[PDB]
């Protein structure tokens, strides 16, 4: 998987 | 591991999948720390966001 944070929810 | 789609998230390289509101997916794993799962859709495979998604009939 990526190494950075997925975005928060909208 | 039926889910569906509770926001719209767009790919950004990496592996990474789109998936729209609403659409149905299927869950074939998770990484290390859970913020990320593998899903396959019509359009495709690959990593979304684990807080995107929930359960479908539940």
């Amino acid at each position: 998987a990526p190494s950075y944070s997925p975005p928060p929810p909208p | 591991n039926l889910f569906v789609a509770l926001y719209d998230f767009v790919a950004s390289g990496d592996n990474t999948l789109s998936i729209t509101k609403g659409e149905k997916l299927r869950v074939l794993g998770y990484n290390h720390n859970g913020e990320w799962c593998e899903a396959q859709t019509k359009n495709g495979q690959g990593w979304v966001p684990s807080a995107y998604i929930t359960p479908v009939n539940s």
